[PDB]
């Protein structure tokens, strides 16, 4: 939807096999410039649904979510996404 | 925000899932104790806690959980009764839900080795509200994203059919009226509705845009608190439409009012729910200060206790309570 | 035969179209005679386009200066409905004078622009800056651009030779626009203003605008000098010009070496003379071609207009004479058959009758060959139609759109508040203005302080102060009943536009109209309030004319088939008709219907229940009687279908 | 809504409970545009609604039984009525008791439907026109039973009564007066020779005596019309001794004060008369800075009887609208019925008590403003002899005190009755 943000995509594609990440990282850090921190985590838990051959930011989603996880408590749940 | 005679949490009550929806006894709904009913994602607990304040022999606080169902799609409004009785005699408790599958759940039970769950027909877009309008129980108002509140009851038949400029955001019910039901609008045209006839008896117009909550104060019929912009108005009615008190609450925009269920002067609101740590805000009548804030994390929940002048906060995982030194 | 129909949709403007204005409050003293009093010229409105280049691509393309004279001063404004102009507004306070209806005119030299200003007896000129004096920027096509003078030391100027004493032997009578202004081959200058005892009153004046030694004459038949003698002494025959002889317009062509200034009396009977060349021309009478009626031109009247048209595309003189007597009221056009030895013959090209009414002003376009007319009637209303002349032998008159005098209606309702839909109804742009609310809330609100237009939550406490006001000042009790709740605010409500309405009307007196050559933009000038009229597409213009004149318009030109034709045209009707109903209920329901899920069915029977409340007249006979005259809506639908095309990316 | 009157003595509700005629006149669409009314002395009520001349009777104790409306035919030819159009025919010379209070309903065309009465609706006249013109704006009645059209364009149609139920419509005799020429003449023409242009009609009065007076933007001539011709007295002006009457009573102590008195630019609207003289409504503004303010002076003629004199008064009127043409009926003057001990003038959003004399059977003094209504006032003046005010949304409203209507003790209430002629069952 939306051709606007459908050529921020595409300026962005090329480096990854699946746009839906890149987009889930977009909008990302214009949630963090905004501001929210509950909404930052949720949108980067919602982020974790499709993977691309861009590793970096597979592994900073995984960083966030053992952030998240040590943050809040949950050791197995850290032990499982660290062992992912 | 606003930092005046700040404290961080009193009582902390750890659960497991994540809490957003934390509401107490709106009248008549149990005599023994604090009753609460809080459902996380996928597993709903109905809670009864005493605290050292209103008791003597509490260590902090003491919570029991009387029964713990799992639901399938969460649930994002519940409404109650304001004459059931859960403790003090018969046990009795017929309450709705508002889930995911945009279709009303009602579950009754009566302590009894029984619990039957019905399913009502209500919106077919997201059901964002809804509460008893009825001080008997038997008619349950809900508002979601249709423009349109049908009156459903206990079956599931359509009563009546309220026209709305914007999707609903909030209802409210009076429990000592008679059949007086508001709904939050967007453009601000509160309707005071009287279910008696359901028809439109007096309409409100906030200036305040843009709108966001409001409710009765639970001793006086004429005190109308509400939320809108950046401060918080106090309108009497039928004297006067226009904002009679208007008073600042916090540094940015609030989120929704509720009015204390124990006195008729003392509030609490809360602005952004988060960023940089919620800081609830307790308010008196003509104060434009806070007369208490409360530190959590983030802010998700807000209700007042009918017995003492108390405060609830969920966050993450937790349950912040909080009382108010009037 | 022309078929062509030119409808024009009103828009409001004045505070609806702002502008970037800046008065320079300096009053010009008069040098010269005075008359001390003299009759208030109010309400006049006069207009002048620019035209120095052919080209459209330059700054001075559709402009046009426009002058509101009211009793004794001048507003002169410059408005542009494309090039902003900066610094576009003076006001001229003459002393004992008022500027006649059509009497400024503008000289754009190589030095300084010089201004000419025809009030009762005292003549005014300025002296506008200029380049190669204060470069003044015209070149090429931008956003804003610099218009009349610049700061405020070069907006007073009373100069000995500025200033002219104006005569009047016997005298004037500028009931319209009929004073002209034009150069003769000579060099020298002839100011033509309507006399009276008939004639016109020519002044010829040295080259240029100065002030010299200057020369009255009267055109009345034959010898200025016997003729201005003469008119002192009472004559009222042909020989002799007097009351009977006097147009309301004029109009002069510049013709040969002989400026020939055509004058219509009021006998019906046009004639030509020159201001030192006057000789007996052709008397040449209307009856000779208009139908035997020698009674009204014997008992005379007023109201006698003539207007004249040299259009260019195909070489020919057209001539409108506008006859109106308080018993016979036509146009009747001519042509013009010349011979080319001083004598001209009329051809009767056409007459469309019309009715009994006060004509201000009027014109004809022979581009598409249609005479429109705006008659301002002196019962606070005023209408204007247009009518092909080459079309039909009689006339029907098409009427544009007018609304001086909006009228709401009322809705009990069932379930619903009337008192935001007649809010929105009020607060919409689409008639009255913000001034009006703004009064009706300062006023309705016991004398309250200013009342502001900026913020929306200053405006929504203040229109909830005055609401419930209002419910206080009417009743106590209105929390016990849903109906007489309603009630109290649909009264309310009616008290609030009454307020507004008594604003409205005094500022919605249309003075005239101002059209500019090339690129077609009519400006309607009224009681200090400017307005547009926009023309408006085939189907548009179809839909704003009723179907009571499209069915006498000819079929042939708008479907192919007569049977469709007179199918979309009764469907034109029908919706016309139904249209006379808005309020904001229906809408209310109709997005409510949409938003919630159910059927279109559904939100059709919802306006429709909601009209049927709203409405106080019966209008369903109408619409099946009309409905019942189908019989091929194939053209019908096919007109639909190829007009509607507006969300369909075709490109 | 709202209402904010000024209480002066007794105010009291004129109708029972809330009369019917503000919801009449509220779906009629009547009041809803700039109204000017007149109220004439035993509660009759006229209405000048375009070309819909609506005359209806009010009285004591009325709420739902007093709402008959009766119109009067008038065709389409922009009429541009304000006061003088519908004007009563007490100016005549013709004294008795019937032709002394009748209705005017003139056509701007060039014929003149007198009516015979009043009391007694459904009459007229017959009488064609034969040489005039037309748009004829304010009549005006002379003795013998006849009348005077004047329009805006200097053109005076006379009345020639042949009998008692046929008359003519004829040309002014010797032509007519002013510039402009309009229409046939015969004769002279014209009567102000000024250097000018034109010279725009204000209004034209006869008063008893052979006395008649065009007040115009111009001059003032008195002529001594004997229903078959006319002739000068003497051209004097009035605006002249006006304008430091103005100067003395709007402005104060400046610099230019000798220039704003020798100045001040007038313009005359309306006039009429009655028994303690003449009351004049024209705008006054001054030739100062620009723009101009236009001023509302109330001229007011001190006298006895009905002719002129010296005696004048000169007021300000607040709220002044806008200025236009010869017939603006914002700010009209209406008369009672030419006879009243204190006349009202209305304007837009106030009420002003023009005094002629001590008050023995109407209560003077009644200056009103309005701060709270927007909506313009329909009529003013004295219903039955009382004052009696129309306010929108409220009704009509009584203003009495020590004058009422008390019982006659003996031979006084059998002379009462007896030239009243009251009978019963």
């Amino acid at each position: 939807r939306e051709d606007f943000l459908e050529k921020l995509i595409r300026v962005e594609e090329g480096e990854s096999v699946s746009p839906r990440l890149q987009y889930y990282n977009r909008v990302l850090r214009l949630l963090e410039d905004v501001g929210l921190p509950e909404l930052v985590i949720q949108l980067a838990t919602i982020a974790i649904s499709e993977a691309s051959d861009d590793w970096r930011s597979q592994a900073a989603l995984r960083t966030r979510i053992f952030k998240h996880h040590l943050d809040m408590g949950h050791n197995s749940q850290a032990y499982d996404a660290l062992t992912q | 925000m606003k930092q005046d005679s700040a404290s961080n949490a009193t009582y902390t009550v750890d659960c497991e899932d994540y809490v957003h929806v934390v509401e107490f006894n709106p009248f008549d709904s149990g005599e023994a104790g604090s009753l609460l009913a809080y459902g996380g994602i996928s597993y709903v607990v109905i809670a009864s806690c005493r605290f050292q304040e209103e008791d003597s022999t509490v260590e902090g606080i003491e919570f029991k959980t009387l029964k713990t169902f799992h639901h399938g799609e969460r649930v994002v409004a519940i409404a109650w009764s304001p004459e059931t009785r859960c403790d003090a005699l018969l046990p009795l408790l017929r309450f709705a839900t508002a889930a995911g599958d945009k279709k009303i759940r009602i579950f009754t039970s009566d302590f009894q080795d029984k619990n039957e769950y019905k399913v009502i027909e209500g919106h077919s877009g997201y059901i964002n509200d809804l509460v008893f309008c009825s001080p008997e129980g038997t008619d349950i108002a809900s508002v979601g994203d249709d423009h349109t509140c049908r009156i459903w009851d206990l079956d599931g038949k359509q009563i009546a059919m309220f026209i709305l400029r914007s999707p609903g955001m909030s209802v409210a019910w009076h429990p000592e009226g008679a059949f007086k039901l508001m709904v939050a609008e967007k453009t601000g045209t509160i309707r005071f509705y009287d279910l008696t006839t359901h028809q439109a008896i007096l309409s409100l117009e906030s200036v305040q845009v843009p709108l966001m909550s409001a409710d009765w104060c639970v001793r006086n019929t004429l005190r109308i608190g509400a939320v809108a912009g950046n401060d918080w108005i106090i309108w009497e009615m039928p004297r006067s439409s226009y904002p009679q008190d208007n008073k600042p609450a916090h540094a940015d925009r609030a989120r929704m009012f509720r009015w204390s269920k124990c006195n008729e002067n003392v509030f609490a609101t809360t602005g952004y729910p988060g960023k940089m740590k919620s800081q609830i805000a307790i308010h008196h009548l003509a104060h434009p200060q806070p007369i208490l804030i409360g530190t959590a994390p983030v802010g998700s929940g807000l209700s007042w206790h009918r017995r003492l002048p108390l405060c609830v906060v969920g966050g993450y995982r937790k349950l912040f309570f909080w009382l108010t030194e009037m | 035969s022309v078929n062509l129909e030119r409808s024009y949709m009103e828009l409001i403007g004045a505070e609806r179209e702002t502008s970037r204005r800046n008065f320079r409050d300096l009053s010009l003293r008069p040098d010269v005679s005075l008359v001390i009093g003299g009759p208030k010229y109010s309400d006049c409105a006069g207009g002048y386009c620019y035209n120095e280049s052919g080209s459209l691509l330059s700054a001075t393309r559709n402009r046009f200066i426009h002058w509101t004279s009211y009793a004794d001063t001048l507003e002169l404004v410059e408005l542009s409905l494309d090039i902003n102009l900066l610094n576009n507004a003076v006001r001229l306070k003459i002393l004992n004078c008022s500027i006649l209806p059509g009497g400024v005119h503008i000289c754009e030299t190589q030095n300084n622009i010089i201004v000419l200003i025809l009030t009762n007896q005292t003549v005014h000129r300025l002296i506008l800056p200029h380049p190669s004096r204060m470069y003044r920027s015209e070149i090429i096509s931008d956003s804003h651009i610099q218009s009349i003078f610049t700061d405020i030391g070069k907006t007073n100027f009373h100069d000995p030779n500025n200033t002219y004493v104006i005569p009047a032997i016997p005298g004037r009578a500028p009931n319209s626009t009929a004073s002209t202004a034009w150069l003769s081959s000579d060099g020298e200058a002839l100011f033509a203003l309507p006399s009276v005892s008939g004639g016109i009153l020519v002044i010829k004046m040295p080259p240029r605008d100065m002030e010299g030694l200057v020369t009255i004459a009267e055109l009345k038949q034959s010898s200025v000098m016997q003729r201005l003698l003469t008119g002192w002494m009472p004559s009222s025959i042909r020989g002799d010009p007097g009351p009977a002889h006097l147009p309301v317009s004029l109009a002069v062509h510049t013709l040969d070496h002989d400026s020939y200034l055509f004058a219509l009396c009021q006998d019906h009977k046009l004639r030509m003379w020159s201001y030192k060349d006057q000789m007996c021309l052709m008397v040449a009478d209307m009856l000779e071609y208009v139908p035997v009626s020698k009674d009204i031109r014997q008992t005379a009247g007023t109201g006698h207009k003539l207007r004249l048209a040299y259009s260019d595309t195909l070489e020919i003189l057209y001539l409108g004479v506008y006859l109106h007597t308080p018993r016979q009221g036509q146009f009747c056009v001519f042509q013009l058959v010349c011979t080319e030895s001083n004598r001209y013959s009329l051809e009767h090209t056409s007459s469309i009758f019309t009715n009994q009414e006060t004509l201000i002003d009027f014109t004809f376009t022979l581009s598409s060959m249609n005479i429109w007319a705006l008659w301002l009637d002196d019962d606070n209303q005023t209408v204007m139609k247009h009518i092909n002349f080459e079309r039909n032998q009689a006339g029907h008159w098409n009427p544009v759109f007018v609304n001086p005098l909006p009228d709401d209606d009322l809705a009990i309702g069932d379930e619903q508040e009337p008192q935001e839909a007649y809010l929105e109804c009020l607060f919409a742009p689409g008639r009255f203005t913000i001034a009006a609310l703004q009064k009706a809330i300062q006023i309705l609100r016991k004398g309250s302080g200013r009342v502001l237009d900026l913020s929306w939550e200053e405006l929504k406490k203040e229109v909830t102060l005055t609401v419930e006001k209002e419910i206080q000042n009417a009743v106590v009790d209105y929390d016990v009943s849903q109906e007489e709740f309603r009630q109290i605010n649909i009264e309310n409500w009616c008290k609030f536009y009454t307020c507004c309405l008594q604003y409205q009307e005094t500022l919605s007196r249309p003075l005239a109209l101002v059209v500019h050559p090339n690129t077609n933009m009519v400006c309607l000038l009224r009681k200090g309030f400017l307005s547009f009229l926009a023309p408006c597409s085939s189907v548009e213009h179809l839909y704003l004319v009723p179907g009571e004149h499209l069915l006498t318009v000819d079929e042939s030109v708008i479907c192919d088939d007569v049977d469709g034709a007179s199918d979309i045209v009764s469907l034109i009707q029908c919706l016309h008709m139904i249209a006379d109903y808005i309020t904001e209920d229906m809408a209310y329901q109709m997005e409510s219907a949409c938003c919630h899920p159910q059927s279109p069915e559904r939100v059709a029977e919802q306006i429709l229940e909601d009209l049927i409340a709203n409405d106080i007249d019966n209008i369903m006979e109408n619409i099946q009687n009309k409905l019942q005259d189908i019989r091929n809506p194939i053209q019908a639908i096919s007109f639909l279908l190829q007009n509607m095309d507006y969300e369909t990316n075709m490109d | 809504p709202a209402a904010s009157e000024t209480v002066n003595y007794n105010v009291q509700l004129f109708g029972s409970s809330l009369p019917v005629k503000v919801m009449e006149a509220l779906s009629n669409a009547s009041a809803d545009e700039p109204m000017a009314a007149c109220i004439h002395e035993g509660g009759w009520a006229w209405l000048a609604c375009n070309d819909r001349l609506i005359i209806w009777k009010i009285s004591h104790s009325s709420s739902a039984k007093l709402m008959v409306c009766k119109e009067l035919p008038l065709p389409l030819s922009d009429s541009e009525w304000s006061a003088d159009l519908v004007d009563i025919c007490a100016q005549t010379g013709d004294p008795a008791a019937a032709q002394s209070v009748a209705l005017m309903a003139a056509t701007p065309e060039g014929s003149s439907r007198y009516w015979p009465n009043i009391l007694h609706e459904g009459t007229y006249i017959e009488s064609y026109t034969e040489f005039g013109s037309s748009l004829c704006a304010f009549v005006t009645a002379v003795k013998g039973n006849s009348f005077i059209l004047s329009s805006e364009k200097n053109q005076l149609v006379r009345l020639t009564p042949d009998a008692s139920g046929k008359m003519n419509q004829r040309v002014l005799p010797q032509g007519q007066g002013m510039l402009s020429g309009i229409g046939r003449r015969v004769s002279t023409l014209f009567g102000i020779l000024s250097p000018a242009v034109e010279s725009t009609l204000c209004s034209v009065l006869w008063d008893k005596g052979d006395c008649f007076y065009t007040l115009t933007d111009s001059s003032i001539n008195k002529w001594d019309l004997d229903d078959t011709s006319e002739s000068q007295v003497l051209n004097w002006d009035m605006s002249r001794v006006l304008r430091e009457y103005i100067s003395d009573a709007i402005w104060g102590s400046e610099s230019d004060y000798d220039d704003i008195k020798a100045g001040i630019n007038i313009n005359y609207l309306s006039l009429n008369q009655n028994c303690d003289g003449l009351v004049i409504l024209s705008a006054a503004w001054h030739p100062g800075d620009n723009p101009c303010q236009i001023y509302y002076t109330l001229v007011t003629v001190k006298d006895e009887g009905y002719n002129i004199s010296d005696e004048i008064t000169v007021e300000v009127t607040q709220f002044n609208p806008v200025f236009q043409a010869r017939g603006m009926q914002l700010c009209q003057l209406v008369v009672p019925n030419f006879s009243s001990q204190a006349c009202y003038l209305y304007t837009q959003e106030m009420i002003f008590a023009c005094s002629t004399g001590t008050g023995r059977s109407t209560l003077p003094q009644e200056k009103i403003p309005f701060e709270a209504q927007g909506d313009n006032i329909v009529g003013a003046g004295s219903c039955e002899g009382w004052p009696v005010f129309f306010i929108r949304k409220s009704g009509m409203l009584t203003v009495v005190a020590r004058e009422t209507a008390s019982v006659l003790p003996e031979h006084m209430e059998e002379s009462l009755s007896s030239v009243s002629k009251s009978s019963r069952q």
